[PDB]
């Protein structure tokens, strides 16, 4: 439950996801937001992130990002990444 | 000394009650005929909003430099009159009535006195 | 000298002291700027919304009773004259 | 740093007008209240909800800085289009003016004549055309029509 | 995602504006305060009246 | 009031109950638990016993998500104000 | 007699059960449930002297259980307020006399 800030993004201090992959995913999400805002056409940015994960990581990645939501899921070892950027929290688990 | 002014205000013909407001809005003294404190709390809030808005409006809305309202008099239906005068940091509201209104009030007072006399007579009869 | 005269007093405060001091200046500025009480409520909500992002509900009246569900430490209660400046941010 | 971009001037100028209007203070910064000041002065929108809607949709917001100017830059683009309809006479004229105008004649009179049970079936129609023709050119223009009808 | 805390508090503003130190409900607090104001006050009331 | 929902479940293939169970479970679970995190765990557990494992469900009042799911195993519906999304992957 | 005989003091004394609705923005079926609950609750908690805090506490608790977790309602003699609420979540009704009631869902 102890949130930590890394590379300008707030995420769980103990990282469920791999340190290498988690940093890449956070950088990609920040770049995507810089281009497309969450508030307008928010569905498009989430879809782009999911396709990007398949290109550089194992396939069938699940990506869910919302301002307020609660979820519990089963994921592969070191395949779960949860982080908060500004007021938006992005959670992705690889299946 | 201060008490005498309230008695003097009542003495003036056509005067119903007097209410005094502090800069904060607390009512210093109010007339006994009119509701005390509950009416004063309700009257002080309305006059401050009106006096402050009018004072602010004259200086900016009318575009007149160094012009300040001295007395505001609101004439409504029946005999109601509500002259407002501000001295130092204290502003008060005075409620006075017209001649007809005063006559009506006197008649009402006379009727009340008559009713009281009738009640006394009834009590005497009961005692007898 | 009118600003000295109003002497706004906060009966109940649930906010940081530095933030609370800023609210007093905005409250005094809003009353002189707004011709009517209805305008004062709109001005306070707009200034706070610009200063802090979120949903702000502000109600000011001579006599009223209020029970609200606001974010903790985002509710400041101050009374000036017969006007109550009450702002409570709800998520 | 422009790069060959004509763009509209009517709107581009409007923004600057309303902008400097409230920004006249020359503070160099812009708040969330100033943005509404303009619309509040002229009364563009009914409530701040309107301006706040579009603005908020832009991306985000804060207390005060300067980027707030975007409110005006985008405000001009939310004006969109107007359209309304006024009067019922003009339509009547156009019903007879098939060339989609006041001009030409007798053909519209014959159109009225098709299935016409009106009195003075054709002599009355010719008399009406003459009455509606003040300048003697054998036609009734819109101004003559209006005078005739009123 | 963390849910912002929601606290429910009910208050009454029916009582007129008063200084924080003084208590509106208590008669003693209001009575002492009014006496202090008229301590100045005497000249204004005759003049105002 | 759940005006628009996405339904992708088999009809008259004897798996018709999965759609019915999701609507019934969401209404009962959401009212009693009254927690976003708890609703996802309860809905996932009931579905897991009845139709096997590898089921992921996320419940949020407002959220945007993109995911890959097995065909005819994904149903999206709104239970009152709350929105619940449940699907089976793997 | 009739309206001429009636006075503001007389009208308030004559009827205390009269219900007046000034602003409606919530669905009518929802309003009927809310109106019955607020009128019954205020009278029960009115006591010897009406308490603004007492009426709001009872209304706030009943509304939270009845519809949603975060429900805010404010009642005052006179007030000016700007409130942002969800569609069909705000109902405004003032009771006979100097009693203004505002209930909204956030």
């Amino acid at each position: 439950q102890q949130y930590k800030t890394f590379m300008g993004a707030r995420v769980l201090w103990p990282p469920e996801c791999a340190d290498d992959i988690l940093e890449g995913a956070i950088r990609e999400t920040q770049d995507a937001l810089k281009k497309f805002e969450i508030a307008r056409e928010g569905q498009k940015i989430a879809e782009h992130l999911k396709k990007y994960m398949d290109d550089h990581f194992d396939p069938y990645w699940h990506v869910f990002f919302g301002k307020n939501f609660g979820c519990q899921a089963v994921h592969n070892k070191n395949r779960f990444i949860y982080f908060y950027i500004e007021k938006t929290a992005f959670l992705m688990y690889q299946t | 000394n201060a008490d005498d002014q309230l008695k003097q205000l009542s003495a003036l013909e056509g005067a119903n009650g007097y209410v005094i407001f502090n800069e904060s809005g607390i009512p210093l003294k109010r007339h006994e005929k009119s509701i005390s404190h509950e009416k004063a709390v309700h009257i002080a809030a309305l006059v401050s909003d009106l006096w402050n808005v009018s004072k602010k409006v004259i200086q900016r809305d009318l575009k007149t430099p160094e012009n300040d309202i001295e007395v505001i008099r609101l004439r409504t239906k029946h005999s109601y009159e509500y002259i407002i005068t501000q001295s130092g940091d204290f502003t008060m509201l005075a409620i006075q009535l017209c001649g007809k209104a005063i006559e009506e009030a006197k008649k009402a007072a006379a009727a009340a006195a008559a009713a009281a006399v009738v009640q006394e007579e009834n009590k005497e009869k009961e005692k007898k | 000298s009118h600003l000295d005269k109003v002497q706004p007093v906060i009966k109940n405060s649930d906010m940081s002291v530095e933030m609370q001091k800023e609210v007093e200046e905005v409250a005094k500025k809003a009353i002189d700027y707004c011709n009517t009480d209805k305008e004062i409520a709109t001005f306070i909500k707009d200034d706070f919304r610009s200063r802090y992002h979120g949903t702000w509900h502000c109600i000011v009246g001579r006599n009223f009773g209020s029970f609200v569900t606001f974010e903790r430490s985002y509710y400041i209660y101050l009374y000036v004259g017969q006007l109550a400046i009450l702002l409570f941010k709800t998520g | 740093m422009a790069s060959e971009v004509m763009n509209l001037s009517e709107e581009d100028i409007q923004f600057c007008q309303k902008a400097f209007s409230d920004y006249d203070e020359d503070g160099l910064g812009a708040i969330k209240v100033s943005d509404l000041k303009l619309a509040l002065e002229n009364i563009g929108c009914s409530l701040s909800e309107n301006d706040l809607f579009k603005m908020i949709s832009e991306v985000d917001e804060k207390n005060t800085g300067l980027i707030k100017f975007s409110d005006f830059l985008n405000i001009y683009y939310k004006q969109k289009y107007a359209n309304l309809g006024d009067d019922d006479q003009d339509l009547v004229d156009a019903f007879v003016a098939m060339g989609g105008n006041a001009d030409t004649t007798g053909s519209v009179d014959a159109n009225r004549l098709i299935q016409i049970v009106k009195e003075e079936f054709e002599m009355t129609i010719d008399i009406v055309g003459l009455i509606r023709e003040i300048d003697k050119d054998g036609s009734g223009e819109i101004e003559y029509e209006e005078f005739k009808l009123l | 995602t963390e849910r912002v805390k929601t606290g429910d508090r009910g208050m009454s503003h029916k009582e007129g504006g008063w200084p924080g130190n003084v208590d509106p409900n208590e008669a003693q607090e209001t009575g002492r305060f009014k006496k202090r104001i008229e301590k100045s006050f005497p000249q204004a009331v005759k003049d105002l009246k | 009031h759940a005006n628009e929902q996405i339904i992708d479940m088999p009809e008259n293939s004897e798996m018709k109950s999965m759609k019915n169970d999701a609507f019934s479970q969401a209404k009962f679970a959401v009212e009693n638990y009254k927690f976003e995190n708890k609703i996802s765990s309860h809905i996932k557990k009931f579905f897991d016993e009845k139709y096997g494992p590898n089921w992921h469900c996320v419940v949020g009042k407002h959220f945007n998500a993109y995911v890959s799911y097995d065909s005819k195993n994904f149903i999206f519906f709104y239970e009152g104000q709350l929105a619940i999304l449940l699907y089976r992957k793997g | 007699k009739a309206v001429t005989d009636m006075d503001i003091n007389e009208l308030r004394k004559l009827m205390i059960g009269k219900a007046i609705i000034n602003s409606s923005d919530m669905q009518g079926d929802l309003l009927q449930e809310a109106q019955d609950v607020i009128q019954s609750g205020i009278e029960n908690n009115s006591a010897p002297v009406l308490n603004i805090e007492a009426a709001c506490k009872y209304i706030k608790e009943n509304l939270d259980k009845k519809f949603g977790p975060t429900w805010q309602c404010i009642i005052g003699e006179g007030y000016a307020y700007d409130v942002t609420v969800q569609n069909n979540t705000l109902l405004f009704m003032f009771y006979n006399g100097n009693l203004a009631v505002l209930i909204f869902k956030s």
